[PDB]
């Protein structure tokens, strides 16, 4: 199914890890700030309809 | 003599948010695709206001 | 002049506590970190454009 992924290329050029930006709110928050580790707080991510 | 005077100081203003895809486009779906070609202007605007 | 030893000891203990609270990774320098972060996000936006 057509989804958005944030793939992780390592030092040697291979894909080691990825997140699915449509699974949870937390995976969307990971994709929007472009990181795997998030600090504490409140963050705006997207808009709802 | 004893005198009591007043000083008025502003501290804050009204907080505001905007929806770009509703302000610029609305409910349309051709406008959304045409607006995707401009990069992140609306992520940038939402950060500034927030 | 009559309580000089107690005052000198309180000064030295407070200095050591400043040192021990800065060593223990508690983030009290978040303002200079915010300066760094804002400059880097500005340049990331300009290069991504
Ligand atoms: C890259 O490849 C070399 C040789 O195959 C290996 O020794 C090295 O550990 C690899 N680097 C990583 C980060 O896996």
């Amino acid at each position: 199914k057509p989804t958005t992924f944030m793939l992780k290329y390592d030092e040697n050029g291979t894909i080691t890890d990825a997140v699915d930006c449509s699974q949870n709110p937390l995976a969307e928050l990971k994709c929007s700030v472009k990181s795997f580790e998030i600090d504490k707080g409140i963050y705006q991510t997207s808009n709802f309809r | 003599s004893i005198s009591i005077t007043t000083e008025v100081m502003p501290v804050s203003m009204a907080k505001t948010s905007v929806d770009c895809n509703m302000y610029i486009c609305g409910d349309s779906t051709e406008c959304a695709n045409l607006l995707l070609q401009y990069g992140s202007f609306c992520t940038q605007l939402n950060r500034a206001l927030s | 002049y009559e309580n000089q030893k107690q005052i000198a000891n309180q000064f030295n203990k407070a200095i050591s506590q400043i040192q021990e609270s800065l060593t223990t990774t508690s983030t009290a320098l978040g303002k200079l970190q915010d300066v760094v972060n804002q400059n880097a996000q500005a340049l990331n936006t300009l290069v991504k454009q």
